């Protein structure tokens, strides 16, 4: 639940760092 | 008893010294008229959560450190206010172990750590090495007798040997311990629990001994060792057992590494005798004369008092405890320690009995220790604190050749140094990143941030970072 949610938003935030 | 205004109702576990107590709670009535009565409920540790709310609680409940920060977050303590001519009385370390979120929710009482304890009868040598038993036990069993027996129900005893070649519980990084950095399941913990489990499979141990069957093997003189702490030394007096206490084998050249606890009284927040539990506290149980009493019925280990303890440290037995103690490590405080506790016991009983093997057994209880550990933080909180690490980014690029601090979208870079790979501890406020790693960009020797060949894009690796996803 809250896990899924908050590793889901880190995994796109990882890719806006690679995309930077 | 039931909790009543004008009396104090004390919780203690069984195995330490309730009748000592008892008796500085006579010294208590006496002076005061105050009534002291003690008990000893099984479980009393799961109990007091239980039965607080209702108003069945005591006035005072006894437990090593470790239980009282989950008691703290469900607010189930009373503050407490030693001043400082109080706490200056008692080991500032003592103090720490039942600190928790700047403040101190308990008064500690004594250090405890397991020990080696051997017949000396039976084994003048006790062995250095864990590796060592197997063939002690066989040379044991031929004159009737066995090598070693402790309780294995609770993984308090097994730990030290689970630890030994890197288990954990916690990591500590960032000024506290990491929840998210869990070290039940690798591979330091899975040689110790099969050492342990080889043990019972070649029938050196058995997976059924509880604590009760372990102390009447030793004190009956029918195993050369057991496992344990200062509490059971009393009953070994008793039943004339030639003994020694001593460091606990290694594992792989390595210390066991006890977790140690430092008993502590906290008040019941629903209690109406506040000021005297207090009162009893300070002034009656924590002196040379209310510790002496309870220590003689069992003794306590190293007490957290400075006065007594200065006494008590000349006894081997109790410089045994504290080169353990040093060997291993203090337990966490933090509410999620129940939780591990549960998780390890588990994995263990399931190993010992054949159920699981001790990989399953301990990636299962990492998997749901850790299922509940990362269930506490939502969405919603990691997004708040990305955004204020954010905003102390943008605080810093407004105060602005060495490379120039830029956010990424996750980091603050600071400078780097002209032609330097620059290493940034993996942040802290991403509760899902490892944090014993560091995150890495490569400063030109121009002062720019290395690009990525053909691209607009800044090099980055972030790879130990993501460790646990
Ligand atoms: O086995 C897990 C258990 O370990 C510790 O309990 C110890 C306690 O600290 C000692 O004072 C003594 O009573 O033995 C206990 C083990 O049976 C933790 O304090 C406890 O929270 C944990 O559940």
């Amino acid at each position: 639940l809250n896990s899924m949610e908050r590793v889901e938003w880190l995994r796109k935030k990882l890719q806006d760092v690679h995309n930077f | 008893a039931k909790i009543e205004e004008g009396k104090l109702v004390i919780w203690i576990n069984g195995d330490k010294g309730y009748n000592g107590l008892a008796e500085v709670g006579k010294k208590f009535e006496k002076d005061t008229g105050i009534k002291v009565t003690v008990e000893h409920p099984d479980k009393l540790e799961e109990k007091f959560p239980q039965v607080a709310a209702t108003g069945d609680g005591p006035d005072i409940i006894f437990w090593a450190h470790d239980r009282f920060g989950g008691y703290a977050q469900s607010g189930l303590l009373a503050e407490i206010t030693p001043d400082k001519a109080f706490q200056d009385k008692l080991y500032p370390f003592t103090w720490d172990a039942v600190r928790y979120n700047g403040k101190l929710i308990a008064y500690p009482i004594a250090v405890e750590a397991l020990s080696l304890i051997y017949n000396k009868d039976l084994l003048p040598n006790p062995p250095k090495t864990w590796e060592e038993i197997p063939a002690l036990d066989k040379e044991l069993k031929a004159k009737g007798k066995s090598a070693l027996m402790f309780n294995l129900q609770e993984p308090y005893f097994t730990w030290p040997l689970i630890a030994a070649d890197g288990g954990y519980a916690f990591k500590y990084e960032n000024g506290k311990y990491d929840i998210k950095d869990v070290g039940v399941d690798n591979a330091g913990a899975k040689a110790g629990l099969t050492f342990l489990v080889d043990l019972i499979k070649n029938k050196h141990m058995n997976a059924d001994t509880d604590y009760s069957i372990a102390e009447a093997a030793f004190n009956k003189g029918e195993t050369a060792m057991t496992i344990n702490g200062p509490w059971a030394w009393s009953n070994i007096d008793t039943s004339k057992v030639n003994y020694g206490v001593t460091v606990l084998p290694t594992f792989k050249g390595q210390p066991s590494k006890p977790f140690v606890g430092v008993l502590s009284a906290g008040i019941n927040a629903a209690s109406p005798n506040k000021e005297l539990a207090k009162e009893f506290l300070e002034n009656y149980l924590l002196t040379d004369e209310g510790l002496e009493a309870v220590n003689k019925d069992k003794p306590l280990g190293a007490v957290a008092l400075k006065s007594y303890e200065e006494e008590l440290a000349k006894d081997p037995r109790i410089a045994a405890t504290m080169e353990n103690a040093q060997k291993g490590e203090i337990m966490p405080n933090i509410p999620q320690m129940s939780a591990f506790w549960y998780a390890v016991r588990t994995a263990v009983i399931n190993a010992a009995s054949g159920r699981q093997t001790v990989d399953e057994a301990l990636k299962d209880a990492q998997t749901n220790a850790a299922a509940e550990f990362d269930d506490v933080m939502t969405k919603e909180e990691q997004i708040f604190l990305l955004h204020r690490a954010q905003a102390q980014c943008e605080k810093r690029l407004k105060e602005v050749r060495p490379c120039l601090p830029e956010w990424d979208h996750i980091l603050c870079w600071p400078l780097g140094a002209p032609g330097e790979v620059v290493a940034v501890p993996c942040p802290d406020y991403i509760y899902d990143f490892n944090h014993k790693g560091h995150a890495y960009r490569r400063c030109d020797r121009n002062g720019s941030w290395e690009l990525v060949p053909g691209h607009n894009r800044t090099w980055a690796n972030y790879s130990e970072c993501v460790k646990f996803l």
